[PDB]
């Protein structure tokens, strides 16, 4: 597991078929890939 | 628009760098359920709708 967070917007995008700023600049995840996604808020914790 | 007489803007013959399009803003649905959404450059479309 790695820390990351990302648009609520884009949070949706973390299916590896999004190709993109989310998928060919920031990180990509191969078809061949087995794992789990999850998440929770963080937005009034932490904001500007 | 305003939807109840929906026009179709036909892209005549020309080049349409789909890069460009995506270097403006980022999309949201981007959801394309027919040729892949990634690899639109080197494959020719006879006509766009």
């Amino acid at each position: 597991a790695d820390s990351f967070v990302i648009r609520g917007n884009e949070v949706s995008q973390i299916a590896p078929g999004q190709t993109g700023n989310i998928a060919d600049y920031n990180y990509k995840l191969p078809d061949d890939f087995t794992g789990c996604v999850i998440a929770w808020n963080s937005n009034k914790l932490d904001s500007k | 628009a305003s939807v109840y007489a929906w026009n179709r803007k036909r892209i005549s013959n020309c080049v349409a760098d789909y890069s460009v399009l995506y270097n403006f803003a980022p999309f949201f649905a981007f959801k394309c359920y027919g040729v892949s959404p990634t690899k639109l450059n080197d494959l020719c479309f006879t006509n766009v709708y």
